[PDB]
């Protein structure tokens, strides 16, 4: 009973939010076309 | 819900309509790291 | 040289003391006639049944009304969103008690509007003026659209359209905030911000340009007689004014480019009136406001009341005393 | 076995999305490696049959 | 008798809207 | 004119045409959008009220058809301004409403009195009191009802 | 009407009237509501309580409700204006 | 008869010929300037500045 | 807790159906059992009326109304669909009971277009299907 | 009332007509730029 | 007639048929029997008049000038039912059920608005013979109730029923031993019950399909709004339409 | 300026006499009635049921 | 402050009185509002607002209806409100649950639920409960 569901979303939302700008950020450290 | 074999996988579906939202979000933090030129 | 050729030479010509344009084509035929209709139903127009309960309502100053209590009362409740035309009513009798002049009015308003706005279109090309003083036009007829025209097709009458006077818009507006809850609702905020912040900007542009003039002028004649017409000298300094607006908030936030400040005094009212004009459209087809009526409850579940529910007894008011006949059955469907 | 593929679907989609737009803004990356990365199209549409083979023995 | 003085306010109005439009002072340069 | 942004305007002229339209079929239609599927229109919830308490005081014995309304109208049964036998009250406005639990009602001249006094069925009673409490009047925080209803329902069509 | 007598006997007194009451008046005696009463509110003017056993249609089980509540059944004057909205006058909870 | 499902809400014969002669009157008048010129003279521009 | 609103499953004791649900499964301990015999007993008696609301449809057809029959077949018939699919189990089952929909849509597609014959025809295509559904289960 | 009607379709596709060939009539070249 | 039921609901609408009554074909007799019940009694009047001070060469007697509708086509009775009693003189009729009311506003010269109802409650037709004929001719009594149930409220927000009853933005009316007695008329509201007669009149039978038709004409007279004016009396003509069965 | 008195004075003698000017003051007692109980709790209003003006069936 | 004296409510026909535990008052609101509430809310009835919520109207009923052992009597088999004859046909309910798909779902407690909470309600507001819109 530790509310499996709110900590699937949470951290569901994290990976997503953190995918974004990952794909930018490993871009400017890469000094690539942006 | 769900069929059987993809009742583990609900949270990550809960997220998927937010997401193209954050497209929009995208083209303006990729417009701050290019310096808005 | 042909007879079309010599008339659209006419039409277009800028020549003429008011363009006329292809869309005063379809403007000025539509307006006159919707002002022609107006004034004498304004003035000379027998009661209407509204309610569709046979109880006529006067508007009209003949039988005994002013300027503010008198107006052009919508169509009945019994046509409702029928198209009722004159020669579709067999008198003009039938025609006058049935909410007759309601429809005439409007429909021929709304395309004259419609065609008022793409004359500013026109004009503004045959000038070589760039061209989108009819976008910001956009803001008030897409609010006229909203309450004649797009308020009685969700509703499903024009009855529940808005009466063509003053008084009658007062009707409008309280029977409209107990069925719909407009003050909630996040699109008439957003549009009180674009009036009141449409206010500010323009007292707050219009001080700062009539503090900054340049003497040109003595003190005996008038501070307007300092502007030739059609001088290409600056009749104002802007660096003055821009150090002034610069101390009286802080430095950073003070335009020192005067077409981008030109354009924010474009933008924030009409892209607040666009966002309203979309509150009266979403609550025509009853997407209500906010009701937080009942949401704040201690511990043992007893109703709190709040801010919200002192205006929910303002609304329960009005919503049991709109149309005080014209309901048969426990719930305002309509 | 369903349940077990699809999870094994998602983490290559997650691998992919990293990846790829960072191998096509750069401005070589793509030529000089993609017989690697067309490896993983062929394995990613490869996994969504099997999953759809699955399904449709399983039901 | 009452109604007489509100439409005499109206066509009244109507009048100097219909001269500040057409004998309007035409605005020149030089 | 022939360049690469008229043609962009054209479109968005088209699709706006093709925007309120879609908007207007959601609101009126029953047929491609059903309302066992989408709920009961604006114009069904509000004959289904006028219906319902048609059934309500018609087992109290009251002849419906001559119960005089508090206007002179009919309370219940009155004649739309093409002769029609429609609902009364409000729901006056809504009498082109053609939906699949009213239409067994019909007839050439409208609602057959004969046939509600005689042949009202159960499913009918069912759907009328089924689409009165799930009009389509909501609020943006998802509570149903009027306006000033208090918050209990999570509903909006 | 400004000066109606008799307003205690329509709803709210706990004796009512027969020709005048709401069908909601019979509410508060129980038994009566729904089928009872509206037998008694569909039809014509009654003089006494002892009319309300001429009603046609009636069972011995309709006529043991009313002989419960025959002394708080009481008959009065048709004013014609209440006699209408027997059935409905436009009041809900 | 309004609710009647008639097309442009020609209900008589008669307004058939109205219609007809309204577009007709003013296309013929269009036809004296810009009927009878040539179908088959093209541009490569965004807008045309041919004749009158 | 009493006003916690995201507890999805910490807060009830018996399973849901699913986090975003009030209602427990279609599982044990529920009050509707779904073997009942009133339950086979309703869906039973709208099929015997069927028969005696198909029967009334050429009265109409020696008549001249047509309104009376578009409905007579929606009136009461409303119920029918509800019941056929659901007293439908077995396979052979099931494929006789679109024969009867089909004979019973023609009807409502005749008296539309006003074909006397084609309602009289396809009444009988009705009667006899009904006959084949109500004979065998 | 039917005499009414006549009039009234005249005076609509007159104008209406008006406009439809008015944007016909070689309208995007009416600008102070060039002819 | 058959010939309207033979239409369906979405090619009688808006094309105001239904508010027309059925045309009857024929002449003959038909006989009411024992148990005999009239079914489906249309009334639609074609004409309206309403009684007022004419004005002719020199004279001014009461006469009878004629109106305009005003609602548009609301105004017929229908479904009406009843059963037909045989008195051994004289055949008779009394009426039930039905929509036996249809409110209705004419217009006469000068502006002046008239409502009325228009209506059949409680009617007691008595005609002459036993069986239908082409010369047969039955009227009698009908109560007209008031325009308006008493729980109307008028503009200022009192009814018979319910409301007020006293000018409620008037507040020093009431200042006095004379009270706000001077305007009483316009506080107490009253509902109103008259009288009216109508004589009817067939001539065109069938008697195999049951039905029977003919012109009637009926008198009553209009409303008062419970006591705010005078009433006047309204004639009216036109044509039914009955079921004998 | 709360009332035109001769729009008030007419629709007190005649009972049929309506504007939308009076249609709004049956608006505000619907204010001045419904509000005001819980408005002003230091004032103590206790209104029964039936005196608060309501409408037809509503 | 949902004290056990305040969660006491009356259980049988007879008139004893057992306390709901702090889960009984919580699905107890959930499920009435998902299932009843459409047309129950705040006590009084939509489609027929004479016959409430309130504890008069359920006292005033021919069988008494304030208990919960009766207001479980009345979901499983609901009859009119002199009790002559049975409604199950139009009002959802357990005996006619193959037409409301709302109620195919439902076991013993959960009913124990929803009736606690038509019952415990008057209680926490005195006025509030089928009182209409005046006691909003
Ligand atoms: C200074 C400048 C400001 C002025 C200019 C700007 C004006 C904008 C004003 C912003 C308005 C934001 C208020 C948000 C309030 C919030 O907390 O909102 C609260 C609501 C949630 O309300 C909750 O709603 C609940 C609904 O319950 C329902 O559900 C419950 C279960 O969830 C129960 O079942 C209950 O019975 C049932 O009723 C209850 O009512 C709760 O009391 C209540 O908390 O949020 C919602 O619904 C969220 C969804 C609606 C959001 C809409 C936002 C739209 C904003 C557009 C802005 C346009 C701006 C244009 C600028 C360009
Ligand atoms: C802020 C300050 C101002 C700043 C400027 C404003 C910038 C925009 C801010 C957006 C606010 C979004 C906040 C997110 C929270 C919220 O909203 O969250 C609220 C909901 C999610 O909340 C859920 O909302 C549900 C809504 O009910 C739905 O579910 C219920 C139960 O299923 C019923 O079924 C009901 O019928 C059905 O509507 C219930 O309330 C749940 O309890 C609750 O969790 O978000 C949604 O759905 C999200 C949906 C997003 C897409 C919405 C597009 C809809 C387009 C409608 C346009 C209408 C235009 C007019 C607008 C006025
Ligand atoms: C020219 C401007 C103009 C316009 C647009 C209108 C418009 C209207 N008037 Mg008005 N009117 C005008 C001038 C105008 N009026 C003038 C000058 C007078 C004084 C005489 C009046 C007097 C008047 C009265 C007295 C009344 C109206 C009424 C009306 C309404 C309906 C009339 C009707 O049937 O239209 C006829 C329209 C058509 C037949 C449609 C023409 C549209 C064409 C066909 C374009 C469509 C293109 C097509 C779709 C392309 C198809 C391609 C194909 C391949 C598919 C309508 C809003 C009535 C009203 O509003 O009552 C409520 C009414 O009673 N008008
Ligand atoms: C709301 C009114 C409105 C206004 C002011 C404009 C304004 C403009 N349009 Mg446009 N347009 C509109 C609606 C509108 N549009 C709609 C709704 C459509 C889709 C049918 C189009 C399709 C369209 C095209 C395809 C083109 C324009 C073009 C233009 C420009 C020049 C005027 C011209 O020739 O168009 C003529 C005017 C119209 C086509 C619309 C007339 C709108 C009338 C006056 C009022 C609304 C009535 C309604 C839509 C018609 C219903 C008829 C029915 C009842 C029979 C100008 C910026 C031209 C341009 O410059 O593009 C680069 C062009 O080629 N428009
Ligand atoms: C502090 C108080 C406050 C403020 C500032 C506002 C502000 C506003 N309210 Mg609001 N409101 C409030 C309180 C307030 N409200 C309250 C308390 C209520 C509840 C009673 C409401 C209920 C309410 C409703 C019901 C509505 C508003 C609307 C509006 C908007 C009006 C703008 C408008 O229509 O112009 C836009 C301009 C026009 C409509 C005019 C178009 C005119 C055309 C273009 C030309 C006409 C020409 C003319 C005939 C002749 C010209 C002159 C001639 C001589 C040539 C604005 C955002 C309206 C809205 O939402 O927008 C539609 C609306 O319908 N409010
Ligand atoms: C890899 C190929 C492939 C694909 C695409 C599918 C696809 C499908 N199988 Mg399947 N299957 C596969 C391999 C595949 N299978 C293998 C290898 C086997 C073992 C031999 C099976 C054995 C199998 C069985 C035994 C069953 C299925 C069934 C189904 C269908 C489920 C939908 C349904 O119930 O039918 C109803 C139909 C629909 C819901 C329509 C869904 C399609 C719509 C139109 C969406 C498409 C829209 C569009 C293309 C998307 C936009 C894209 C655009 C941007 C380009 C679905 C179409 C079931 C079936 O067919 O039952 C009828 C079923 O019982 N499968
Ligand atoms: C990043 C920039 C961007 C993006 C995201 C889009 C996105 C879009 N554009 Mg586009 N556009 C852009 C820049 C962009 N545009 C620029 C710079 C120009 C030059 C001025 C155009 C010119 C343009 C035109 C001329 C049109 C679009 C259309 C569209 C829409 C196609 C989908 C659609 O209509 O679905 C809705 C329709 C369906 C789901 C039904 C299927 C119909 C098919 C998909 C239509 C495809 C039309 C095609 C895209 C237009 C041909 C363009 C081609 C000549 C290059 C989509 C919203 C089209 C449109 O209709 O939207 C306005 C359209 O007509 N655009
Ligand atoms: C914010 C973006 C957004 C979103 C999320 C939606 C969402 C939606 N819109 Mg939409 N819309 C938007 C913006 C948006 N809209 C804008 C900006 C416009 C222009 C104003 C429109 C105009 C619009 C219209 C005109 C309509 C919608 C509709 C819809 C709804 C259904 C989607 C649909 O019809 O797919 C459409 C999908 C396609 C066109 C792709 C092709 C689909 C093919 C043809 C289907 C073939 C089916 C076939 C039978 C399958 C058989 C397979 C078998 C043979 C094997 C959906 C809620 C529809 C609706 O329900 O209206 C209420 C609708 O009619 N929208
Ligand atoms: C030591 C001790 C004792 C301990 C206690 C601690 C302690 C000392 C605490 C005290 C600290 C304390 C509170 C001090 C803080 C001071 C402080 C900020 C207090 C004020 C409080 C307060 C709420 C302030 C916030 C409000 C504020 C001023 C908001 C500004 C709003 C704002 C940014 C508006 C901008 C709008 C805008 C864009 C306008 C331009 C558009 C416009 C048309 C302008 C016209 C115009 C502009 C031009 O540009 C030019 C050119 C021209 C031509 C022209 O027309
Ligand atoms: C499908 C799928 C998937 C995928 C997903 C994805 C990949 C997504 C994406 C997404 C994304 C793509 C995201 C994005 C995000 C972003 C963000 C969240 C951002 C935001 C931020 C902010 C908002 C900020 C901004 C700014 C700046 C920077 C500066 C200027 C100003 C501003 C403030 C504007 C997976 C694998 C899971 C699996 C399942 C399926
Ligand atoms: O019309 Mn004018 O106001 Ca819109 O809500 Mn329903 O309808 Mn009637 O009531 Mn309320
Ligand atoms: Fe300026």
């Amino acid at each position: 009973m530790i509310n499996w569901q709110v900590i699937g979303q949470l951290m569901s939302t994290a990976v997503i939010m953190l995918a974004g700008p990952a794909v930018i950020v490993l871009l400017a450290l890469k000094k690539g076309n942006l | 819900r769900l069929p059987e074999a993809y009742v583990v996988f609900s949270p990550i579906v809960d997220v998927l309509p937010i997401i193209p939202v954050f497209f929009l979000l995208l083209a303006f933090v990729w417009q701050a790291a290019i310096g808005f030129r | 040289v042909s007879l079309w050729e010599r008339f659209c030479a006419w039409i277009t010509s800028t020549e003429n003391r008011l363009y006329i344009g292809w869309f005063g084509c379809l403007m000025f035929p539509t307006l006159l006639t919707a002002t022609s209709c107006f004034i004498i139903a304004f003035i000379a127009a027998p009661p209407v049944d509204i309610d569709g309960i046979r109880e006529p309502v006067a508007g009209s100053l003949l039988y005994g009304n002013n300027i503010i209590s008198g107006a052009v009362v919508p169509s009945s409740n019994a046509i409702g969103m029928h198209f009722y035309p004159i020669w579709e009513a067999a008198s003009i009798d039938e025609w006058l008690y049935n909410g007759g002049p309601y429809q005439l009015i409007v429909l021929h308003f709304l395309l004259g509007v419609s065609a008022y706005m793409g004359r500013e279109w026109e004009l503004s090309y045959r000038l070589g003026m760039r061209p989108w003083i009819f976008v910001a036009f956009s803001a008030p007829v897409a609010a006229a659209s909203a309450v004649f025209l797009v308020y009685p097709i969700g509703q499903g009458s024009f009855s529940d359209g808005m009466p063509l006077g003053i008084s009658g818009t007062f009707n409008f507006m309280l029977v409209f905030q107990a069925e719909h809850n407009i003050l909630m609702h996040p699109f008439h905020m957003a549009g009180v911000a674009g009036v009141f912040g449409g206010s500010l900007f323009s007292a707050m542009h219009g001080s700062l340009v009539t503090s900054s003039l340049i003497r040109e002028t003595t003190e005996n004649e008038s501070t307007n007689y300092g502007y030739k017409f059609g001088q290409e000298e600056e009749t104002y300094n802007i660096v003055a004014a821009h150090g002034y607006f610069g101390r009286l908030i802080f430095q950073y936030a003070s335009f020192n480019n005067s077409r981008a400040l030109h354009f924010f005094l474009a933008l924030w009212p009409v892209v607040g009136i666009w966002i309203t004009s979309m509150g009266i459209s979403t609550m025509a087809f009853n997407l209500n406001g906010f009701n937080f009526n009942q949401s704040v409850v201690d511990s043992q579940g007893r109703v709190i009341n709040t801010w919200a529910d002192i205006l929910n007894r303002a609304n329960l008011g009005i919503e049991v005393m709109h149309e005080r006949n014209a309901h048969n059955f426990p719930l305002d469907l309509a | 076995m369903i349940t077990l593929l699809v999870a094994l679907l998602v983490l290559i989609s997650l691998g992919l999305v990293v990846t790829v737009p960072v191998a096509l803004a750069t401005p070589g990356e793509w030529e000089i490696a993609k017989g690697k990365f067309n490896r993983f199209f062929q394995i990613w549409v490869f996994l969504v049959i099997v999953i759809a083979a699955a399904d449709g023995i399983s039901s | 008798m009452e109604a007489l003085v509100y439409t005499f306010l109206l066509i009244g109005t109507l009048m100097v809207i219909f001269f500040a439009v057409f004998f309007r002072e035409t605005p020149r340069i030089l | 004119v022939w360049s690469g942004e008229a043609y962009l305007s054209y479109s968005l002229a088209a699709i706006s045409l093709m925007g309120f339209t879609a908007a207007l079929y959601s609101w009126y239609n029953n047929t491609a959008y059903p309302s066992e599927l989408y709920g009961p229109t604006g114009p069904e919830a509000s004959q289904a009220q006028a219906f319902t308490f048609l059934v309500r005081d018609q087992r109290l014995g009251a002849n419906v058809s001559s119960a005089q309304g508090p206007t002179g109208l009919g309370k219940y049964l009155m004649r739309s301004p093409s002769g029609e036998i429609i609902f009364g009250g409000e729901t006056m406005r809504f009498w082109d409403l053609r939906a699949p639990w009213v239409e067994p009602l019909r007839g050439p001249n409208g609602l057959d009195i004969n046939k509600i006094k005689n042949d009202i069925q159960p499913w009918q009673e069912r759907r009328a009191a089924e689409y009165m409490t799930h009009a389509p009047l909501g609020s943006l925080n998802s509570v149903g009802g009027v306006a000033t209803e208090i918050n209990s329902v999570n509903y909006v069509s | 009407v400004i000066d109606y007598e008799n307003i205690g006997y329509l709803g709210g007194s706990s004796i009512v009237d027969i020709n005048n009451a709401n069908v909601r008046a019979y509410l508060k005696m129980p038994g009566m509501y729904p089928t009872v009463a509206g037998k008694i509110v569909s039809h014509g003017p009654y003089s006494g309580v002892a009319d309300l056993y001429k009603i046609p249609g009636l069972s011995s089980a309709e006529a043991d409700v009313i002989k419960k509540y025959e002394s708080r059944l009481t008959a009065k004057t048709p004013s014609p204006d209440y006699v209408i909205d027997r059935i409905n006058n436009g009041l809900y909870r | 008869t309004e609710g009647t499902n008639e097309w442009f809400g020609v209900d008589d014969l008669r307004l058939l010929a109205v219609l007809f002669l309204g577009h007709w009157a003013i296309l013929s008048l269009w036809l004296g300037s810009y009927g009878d010129s040539n179908e088959d003279e093209d541009f490569f521009g965004e807008i045309d500045y041919s004749a009158r | 807790s009493y006003s916690e609103g995201a507890a999805y499953g910490t807060d009830q004791a018996d399973k849901l159906y699913s986090p975003y649900s009030v209602y427990s499964p279609e599982g044990e301990k529920s009050l509707y059992k779904p073997d009942n015999a009133e339950y086979l007993a309703r869906k039973k008696a709208v099929l015997a009326e069927t028969k005696n609301r198909l029967q009334k449809i050429p009265a109409y057809v020696d008549k001249k109304e047509w309104f009376n029959v578009k409905d007579e077949l929606t009136r009461y018939m409303y119920e029918t669909r509800g019941a056929v699919r659901s007293l439908s189990s077995s396979v052979t089952q099931k494929e006789k009971a679109e024969v009867f929909f089909r004979a019973l849509e023609d009807t409502y597609g005749a008296a539309t277009l006003k074909k006397g014959d084609a309602v009289k025809a396809s009444n009988d295509k009705a009667i006899a299907a009904l006959d084949a559904f109500t004979a065998t289960l | 009332m039917l005499t009414l009607k006549i009039l009234v379709y005249t005076t609509v596709i007159f104008f209406v007509s008006l406009f439809i060939f008015g944007f016909l009539s070689s309208d995007p070249s009416r600008n102070p730029n060039r002819k | 007639k058959s010939q309207i039921n033979e239409l369906s609901y979405l090619q009688v609408k808006g094309t105001g048929l239904a508010n027309r009554c059925a045309e009857v074909v024929g002449e003959d007799s038909i006989k009411p029997k024992p148990g005999a019940k009239l079914v489906d009694m249309c009334i639609e009047p074609k004409a309206w008049a309403v009684e007022e001070e004419v004005g002719k060469a020199g004279k001014t007697e009461k006469k009878f000038v004629n109106s305009k509708v005003m609602t548009r086509q609301t105004y017929t009775l229908d479904a009406i039912e009843g059963p037909i009693t045989v008195d051994g003189g004289k055949i008779t009729f009394n009426e039930k059920e039905g929509i036996d009311y249809a409110a209705t506003t004419v217009q006469l010269p000068g502006g002046e608005r008239v409502p009325f109802l228009f209506t059949v409650k409680d009617l007691v037709a008595k005609g002459n013979g036993d069986t239908f004929k082409p010369g047969f001719q039955m009227g009698g009594d009908f109560n007209t109730p008031s325009y308006r149930t008493g729980l109307f409220l008028d503009p200022k927000g009192r009814g018979g029923t319910t409301g007020y009853d006293m000018a409620v933005a008037l507040p020093a009316l009431q200042l006095g031993e004379e009270g706000d007695a001077e305007l009483f008329g316009e506080n107490n509201k009253v509902f109103d019950i008259t009288q009216g007669r109508i004589e009817m009149e067939v001539n065109k039978v069938n008697a195999e399909d049951s039905e029977i038709g003919g012109v009637f004409v009926a008198t009553q007279l209009s409303d008062t709004d419970m006591g705010s004016k005078t009433p006047k009396k309204v004639l009216t003509k036109g044509i039914f339409y009955a079921k004998v069965d | 300026a709360y009332d035109f008195v001769s729009q008030e004075l007419r629709a007190a003698e005649d009972p049929e006499f309506e504007t939308f000017y009076t249609k709004n003051h049956l608006l505000d007692e619907g204010i001045r009635a419904w509000m005001a109980a819980q408005d002003q709790p230091h004032e103590n209003f206790v209104f029964p049921e039936e005196v608060l003006p309501r409408g037809n069936a509503l | 402050d949902l004290d056990e004296a305040t969660r006491t409510v009356v259980v049988d026909n007879a008139g004893n009185t057992t306390v709901l535990t702090p889960e009984q008052v919580k699905r107890g609101k959930r499920l009435f509002n998902a299932t009843c509430g459409a047309c129950h809310v705040g006590g009084i009835t939509k489609t027929n607002p004479n016959v409430g919520l309130d504890p008069e109207a359920l006292s005033l009923a021919t069988p008494r209806r304030d208990n919960i052992s009766a207001l479980v009597d009345y979901i499983k088999n609901p009859t009119t409100y002199d009790g002559l004859e049975s409604i199950a046909e139009v009002h959802p309910s357990i005996k006619s649950a193959d037409i409301y798909p709302r109620m195919r779902s439902l076991t013993d407690e959960d009913l124990y639920s929803i009736a606690g909470h038509i019952m415990l309600s008057p209680k926490i507001a005195s006025e509030k409960w089928g009182g209409g819109k005046i006691y909003y």
